[PDB]
């Protein structure tokens, strides 16, 4: 089957999760229980855009 | 000499020295020996060892 | 450096791709930190002109050193061929 | 009878899709979220997560990783050559002589299974990953051994011992034990370290 | 003493009271079943024979043994002329089989290992 | 038997947090001394409060081994005497 | 004695992690190609600490697995 | 110990070459632990509940005499030293083949 | 572990049951002690069951004795019930006594393993 | 596949627990016993994380435009 | 091991060198940046060698059996 | 996948325990090793508690 | 070092190393049935050792000045009885301890007891003797 | 001499003497067993070697006892050390002995030292 | 039952009153709480790494 497509789906899910986790880590405060959901969503979108821009340069076969 | 037996009560009898030490199991028989002369002596078991 | 052929050709290619993806994720995080895109005072999900310029500079720097650094590391390690 | 209502939840993945600290996994854009030079993949490749333990997973997957080799065969380090420094080679051999640093694949698999079961029970508590058979453990220790001796009860964690007094009359110094402070040490504290360890004869 | 060995037929004891697979127990091949093969007591390098009879001469005709009410001890006694009149020769091999004289000596008299 | 202060949950204090304002125990918590009546007739008047005292103790000292043993023994003895 | 390639890979990964931690802690990168005396001392101390930590973590994982089994 | 049907093929994903999480089955043709080398197989069939011993139906199994006439799962498990004796006695499966 | 002395309260039946249950499943229970407990629990039931059966059998004959056969209903019922109760008591007492004695022996063995007995020092 | 989905969920759970504990500072050299206050803080952080994840899923499920190719 | 391990180590070293060069200074690439990366690579190699030596020694120093010495 | 998850958990625990413990980067002792083990145990317990709470608790 | 030693000296060094490293070998075999107890912390051991050292330093004047082994043994026995009661309480708390928090609490209690009341007892004993 | 031979010198066989010497040596050893490799002659720093506190006790015990009895007592003492059972941790026999003038409360006042 | 339980409960109530008077809101020294309120014992206890003593 489309093993490339499946690996791409897995990698994209992992990248989105990592971006969300990084945004949460940056935007969390007060030892947890203090974070903004809208700001987290905006940061996740911005990180998704940044990682999409970076994807062509780094993730490739050498 | 701490005389002792491993299996059954044996007896070391030096006839020239006139000594007879009965090494028995468990009994650590501390017996003195003073040979007032230099010599070589032979002996056998004074207890029937089997 | 006791190296042998454990992973197959396809395994090596997939592992290289995965390593590249992970390095790219780490580089994206570092670039965001350097370009202040991860500021907690962010008002939107967009990057201004200055942030875009910083991202472009970071991308150019990453491109300008990836292959060279990889080749230099390979030569410095001087990993013997497996046979 | 013990299985009348012992297993009610079975689709743990159905629970995984509910309580996982993650976004929904049905995002179709996730299939084509980004673009990469994927190349050719004729077989399924599983994404190895984490920057550190990713390749290690592949290490557990490849069969050749379980190939034993002599210390002569492993005669180099990623940045150093162990052939030159005999001391470094001996240190590496000692590091490889520890069982924890050279555990086998069967033990690795058993540890992985136990860790997976513990993670499932401590997180979901589905009671399905738990073992089916009940195991009764017996300490079949034969007391007829003059080389191995068990400890009835156990060693008390701390004990206070008074050092013997008047045992030595060599220099008429009845105080035998004197600490580094120089004061006569009359009492000493003996602490037990390992509860399960035996005692050398 | 080879005849005295009752453990030789101990396997048939398992099938004596367990008849479920008894026929299976009878499906094996006989190696010493109802047979006593004595190892050679002498060296005979005559390649004409693959094996040589080491069975007792007096026990050759089992028919003659079917009427005499005596055990196999007849064949074991005084059937060889070998003698070694040496003081160093061992004739007892039972150092535990002795007596403790008029005065029974302990523990030498009161223990199986010694007495 | 000893419950460590780090591991001792003040459930009894929780019961103290739930009692009403007019609680004699609260007055006892305030320092109201309670004395067993030493007057014969008065002691007779004290003979009818055993069950109420047991209920109060069970409310205050549910986890106490002595309280549990006393309650169980009293219930069993009541059953046996009634039978 | 013989060792497995999987063990070699695990040791290499542990060494890489320890080296990264030591570099990040002692700031080994802020040098002109030669580590200072303090840099080398900190590298040795951090390497010993990281080796002890790897041994302790491996022992902890093995003990958790055993307690699960036992 | 004869083979009734050929075994199943190896799974494509190398992640399946390990002992199953619940079934404990390791579909690895080359198991690193030869003591853990297992050759699995797949068998499809219908389930037939345990038969009842009935003298009227001429089902008298002289187990001590080795004569069998009823499907006694308990006796079968006792003979075979089966671990899941109760589960085996619960029910049985009559092997089926896709015709012919 | 239990108190030693005449003034000490005798062991309860529930206490004996709990002790047997602990000995049957304790992680600190040795293999030989577990084997002794299983062996005791095996044979003990047969004695009580056989006692009950023997009571049911013998008491049946007493209901047809030459004199008991011509008594009133209540008297005959009492006479017949007399042997069965005695034999049931015999069987139950024998089973329970064997179980409790072997349980006490196993508990002593465990205490020897646990070293919880004062003045028991090698 | 169920295996990949569960792996992703477990990885996300591990990452969230690690982030919460780093926020909760549940690691101390004084003792290994997690205090009741520490458990309460961890529970608060976990509830916040779960609510944030639920809100993010609700926002993403309602509109797919928030996540688009590149 | 396999060359993929060396590739992973190289990727980690490249990320570390990028952090050391452009972690806080995001500027244009140049021969100065290349030389800084080369110096960082040399320092990383030296640090890895020192860490390996110290870790192997400490792990080799920890007793595991009675000293026989033939 | 189970081995990968276990390795990831172990790596995260090791990272957290080394960050917390090797904060002064001074030489370790028996007490320091005990503190590291305590930190690892605390991390495992916190992970278990957090996972249980996330699993509708 | 070992290479700097002759055959006899090398054998002696090996003897010392092996005799000192016995426990490591003894670290191998363990009995499952034993009730495992969390070991006392090294910091707690050090604090208890410091308290014992303070007690020994206090005892040092009277112990050195005394010329009677009987008197020394009597003082030691009284102090041992008191400290043994305290240590018995501490060990009873330690054996049933379920966490490092309980271990630390028990250790702190034992150290404070040695620090506070044992000092008064020793002072009274010294003033008497 | 620490355990005088005159304690049981009336007897010809030193059985009770060997027993008492072994008990005393075991008590001393158990008192100082753990610090032998850290503070005694079993130390690594050969210039810091201090004679073991049970040196004379062990020598006297070996002199009094024989080889087989010493081995058996050593096995028994190994069992005792495994138990870690101090003689003071099980002693109750002091209650059931007749009072003696040597057991007065003020033991120091018992001795009458004169020059 | 009144005599027996009255003596017992009089002692118990005197104890309770004394405890309340000192504002002692703690449970009895021999109080056994439920299983859900019991702190479980940590099982993992790794022995320290062996090292030859310099002395
Ligand atoms: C009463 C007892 C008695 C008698 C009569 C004898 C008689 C003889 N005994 Fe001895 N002997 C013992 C009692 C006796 N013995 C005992 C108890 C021992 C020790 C066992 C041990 O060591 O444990 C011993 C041991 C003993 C040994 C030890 C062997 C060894 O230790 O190496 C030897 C060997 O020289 C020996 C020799 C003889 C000889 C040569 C005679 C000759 O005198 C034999 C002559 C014959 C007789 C003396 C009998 C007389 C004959 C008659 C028929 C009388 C009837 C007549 C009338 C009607 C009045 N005897
Ligand atoms: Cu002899
Ligand atoms: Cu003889």
């Amino acid at each position: 089957d489309n093993y490339a497509a499946d690996v791409q789906r897995q990698f994209n899910r992992t990248a989105f999760d990592s971006l969300y986790k990084i945004c949460y880590n940056s935007l969390v405060q007060k030892n947890g229980s203090t974070i903004d959901f809208q700001k987290q969503i905006d940061c996740h979108q911005r990180l998704i855009q940044v990682f999409a821009k970076i994807a062509p340069i780094v993730v490739k076969v050498e | 000499l701490i005389t002792n037996s491993y299996d059954i009560v044996h007896s070391w009898f030096i006839p020239g020295l006139g000594i007879k030490l009965d090494c028995v199991p468990g009994r650590s028989t501390h017996h003195t020996f003073f040979i007032d002369n230099v010599g070589f002596y032979y002996g056998q078991c004074a207890e029937i060892c089997g | 450096m006791s190296t042998r052929k454990i992973f197959d050709s396809e395994e090596q290619s997939f592992i290289r791709l995965v390593d590249k993806f992970y390095l790219g994720l780490s580089l994206t995080k570092l670039c965001a930190q350097s370009c202040n895109l991860l500021r907690n005072d962010i008002s939107g999900s967009a990057l201004t002109q200055k942030e875009k310029d910083c991202l472009s500079i970071c991308y150019n720097n990453i491109e300008k050193t990836q292959s060279a650094f990889y080749a230099k590391v390979k030569t410095t390690m001087n990993l013997p061929a497996v046979e | 009878l013990s299985l009348i209502n012992q297993y009610k939840s079975l689709n743990l993945s159905s629970s995984i899709k509910h309580n996982a600290p993650f976004i929904n996994r049905d995002l179709y854009v996730f299939d084509d979220l980004f673009s990469y030079n994927l190349g050719d993949i004729t077989t399924k490749k599983s994404l190895f997560n984490d920057k550190n333990s990713f390749l290690t997973s592949y290490s557990y997957l490849n069969n050749n990783s379980w190939n034993n080799n002599e210390f002569d065969l492993i005669d180099n380090l990623p940045f150093t050559t162990l052939f030159d420094n005999n001391d470094l080679f001996n240190n590496y051999k000692s590091f490889f002589q520890d069982s924890i640093f050279n555990s086998p694949k069967k033990q690795l698999s058993s540890d992985s299974k136990q860790l997976f079961k513990h993670i499932i029970y401590r997180s979901i508590k589905n009671n399905i990953i738990q073992d089916y058979t009940k195991l009764v453990k017996h300490e079949d220790f034969d007391e007829y051994s003059r080389w191995i001796k068990r400890s009835p009860g156990e060693v008390l964690p701390l004990r206070i011992i008074k050092y013997p007094l008047g045992l030595e009359t060599i220099h008429n110094n009845i105080f035998e034990n004197t600490n580094n402070e120089g004061n006569v040490e009359l009492f000493r504290l003996r602490f037990n370290s390992n509860s399960s360890k035996m005692q050398h004869k | 003493f080879p005849f005295l060995e009752k453990m030789k037929y101990n396997q048939y004891k398992e099938y004596k009271n367990d008849y479920l697979f008894y026929l299976d127990f009878l499906k094996k091949e006989i190696t010493d079943d109802h047979s006593f093969f004595w190892k050679a007591r002498k060296v005979i390098k005559l390649p004409q024979y693959s094996v040589f009879s080491f069975v007792p001469l007096k026990l050759m005709m089992w028919k003659t043994m079917i009427n005499y009410p005596e055990s196999f001890w007849y064949a074991a006694s005084r059937v060889v002329q070998s003698r070694r009149k040496k003081v160093f020769v061992t004739k007892c091999s039972a150092r535990t089989l002795t007596t403790a004289g008029w005065t029974f000596i302990t523990p030498f008299s009161s223990n199986i290992k010694y007495t | 038997e000893m419950i460590l202060p780090h591991n001792n949950r003040q459930l009894a204090r929780q019961y103290f947090d739930s009692l009403p304002e007019n609680d004699i125990n609260r007055k006892y918590y305030e320092g109201l001394k309670y004395e067993t009546p030493k007057t014969f007739f008065g002691r007779f008047l004290n003979q009818f409060n055993i069950d109420a005292k047991l209920d109060t103790l069970s409310k205050f000292y549910t986890y106490q081994k002595t309280i549990r043993a006393t309650q169980a023994e009293l219930q069993e003895d009541r059953k046996s005497y009634l039978t | 004695t013989e060792v497995s390639n999987h063990n070699y890979t695990q040791a290499v990964a542990y060494l890489n992690r320890a080296t990264s931690s030591c570099v990040k802690k002692c700031d080994s990168l802020n040098n002109n190609g030669s580590l200072s005396s303090k840099q080398e001392s900190c590298l040795k101390t951090c390497a010993e600490n990281h080796a002890i930590a790897t041994k302790i973590h491996a022992e902890y994982i093995r003990k958790l697995a055993e307690s699960k089994y036992l | 110990g004869g083979e009734v049907c050929p075994p199943m093929d190896a799974p494509t994903d190398s992640t399946l070459f390990v002992n199953d999480t619940f079934t404990g089955f390791n579909p690895d043709p080359a198991n690193p632990e030869d003591t853990e080398q297992v050759t699995l197989t797949e068998i499809t069939g219908i389930v037939r509940r345990g038969e009842q011993q009935d003298i009227l139906a001429r089902r008298r199994n002289w187990n001590k005499e080795g004569i069998y006439n009823w499907v006694d799962l308990d006796y079968m498990g006792k003979i075979f030293r089966l671990f899941n004796l109760d589960a085996i006695n619960t029910a049985y499966i009559e092997r089926v083949v896709p015709s012919f | 572990m239990e108190p030693f002395g005449t003034d000490e309260r005798n062991w309860t039946h529930e206490e004996k049951d709990i002790i047997t249950r602990f000995l049957k499943y304790d992680k600190h229970v040795n293999l030989k002690t577990a084997e002794m407990v299983y062996s005791a629990e095996v044979e003990s039931a047969y004695f009580g069951k056989a006692g009950a059966l023997a009571g049911g059998v013998i008491s049946a004959l007493f209901f047809n004795f030459p004199i008991v056969r011509n008594l009133p209903i209540i008297r005959r019922s009492v006479i017949g019930v007399l042997p069965f109760l005695y034999c049931y008591t015999w069987g139950k007492n024998t089973q329970e006594e064997l179980r409790w004695l072997k349980t006490f022996a196993a508990y002593q063995r465990f205490v020897v393993y646990h070293g919880q007995h004062c003045k028991l020092w090698v | 596949d169920k295996r990949k989905i569960q792996h992703e969920g477990i990885i996300a759970l591990i990452n969230y627990s690690t982030l919460c504990a780093q926020k909760c500072d549940v690691l101390k050299g004084h003792d290994d016993k997690i205090t009741d206050t520490e458990e309460q803080c961890l529970r608060v952080c976990a509830e916040k994380i779960r609510q944030t994840f639920e809100f993010t899923n609700d926002i993403y499920l309602k509109n797919p435009n928030l996540t688009k190719p590149n | 091991m396999d060359p993929v391990l060396g590739d992973v180590i190289a990727t980690r070293i490249y990320k570390a060198c990028f952090k050391h060069v452009y972690g806080k200074n995001m500027k244009a690439y140049s021969e100065k940046d290349e030389a800084k990366f080369d110096q960082c690579l040399t320092s990383y190699v030296e640090s890895y060698k020192s860490v390996t030596n110290h870790f192997i020694t400490y792990l080799g120093q920890l007793p595991k059996k009675g000293l026989s010495l033939d | 996948m189970e081995q990968n998850t276990t390795q990831v958990f172990s790596d995260l625990a090791y990272k957290v325990c080394f960050k917390v413990i090797n904060d002064k980067n001074k030489p370790f002792v028996l007490h320091d090793e005990q503190r590291l083990a305590n930190c690892l145990t605390r991390y495992v317990e916190a992970f278990n508690v957090t996972s249980e709470y996330f699993f509708r608790e | 070092n070992v290479e700097e030693m002759d055959t006899i000296q090398k054998m002696n060094y090996e003897a010392t190393v092996n005799m000192g490293r016995q426990d490591l070998i003894t670290r191998e075999y363990t009995f499952y049935s034993d009730y495992e107890f969390i070991p006392i912390q090294e910091d707690r051991k050090q604090q208890m050792e410091d308290a014992l050292n303070n007690l020994h330093k206090i005892i040092h004047p009277t112990v050195t000045q005394l010329k009677k082994k009987a008197n020394v043994q009597e003082i030691q026995d009284r102090v041992f009885r008191k400290l043994q009661g305290w240590e018995g309480e501490l060990n009873t708390c330690v054996f049933s301890a379920k966490n490092v928090r309980d271990s630390n609490f028990c250790a702190d209690r034992f150290t404070n007891r040695i620090n506070t009341e044992g000092v008064e007892f020793v002072k009274q004993i010294l003033r008497e003797y | 001499t620490v355990v005088p031979t005159q304690t049981f010198y009336q007897m010809q066989d030193y059985y009770m003497l060997c027993g008492l010497r072994f008990e005393r040596w075991f008590r001393c050893d158990l008192v100082y067993h753990d610090q032998r490799h850290t503070k005694f002659d079993q130390v690594k720093n050969q210039k810091n070697y201090k004679t073991y506190p049970c040196y004379r006790e062990y020598y006297e015990a070996q002199y009094a006892c024989q080889d087989d009895m010493f081995d058996f007592l050593m096995e028994l003492a190994y069992a005792r050390r495994a138990a870690d059972n101090f003689e003071s941790d099980f002693a109750s026999h002091e209650l059931t002995t007749l009072p003696t003038f040597y057991d007065t409360p003020k033991a120091a006042e018992r001795k009458t030292y004169t020059y | 039952l009144n005599q027996k339980y009255y003596t017992h409960m009089e002692h118990l109530w005197t104890v309770h009153v004394n405890r309340l008077n000192q504002k002692i809101l703690e449970d009895p020294l021999y109080t056994f709480y439920p299983q859900e309120l019991n702190v479980p014992k940590h099982n993992i206890i790794v022995p320290t790494i062996f090292r030859d003593t310099p002395q």
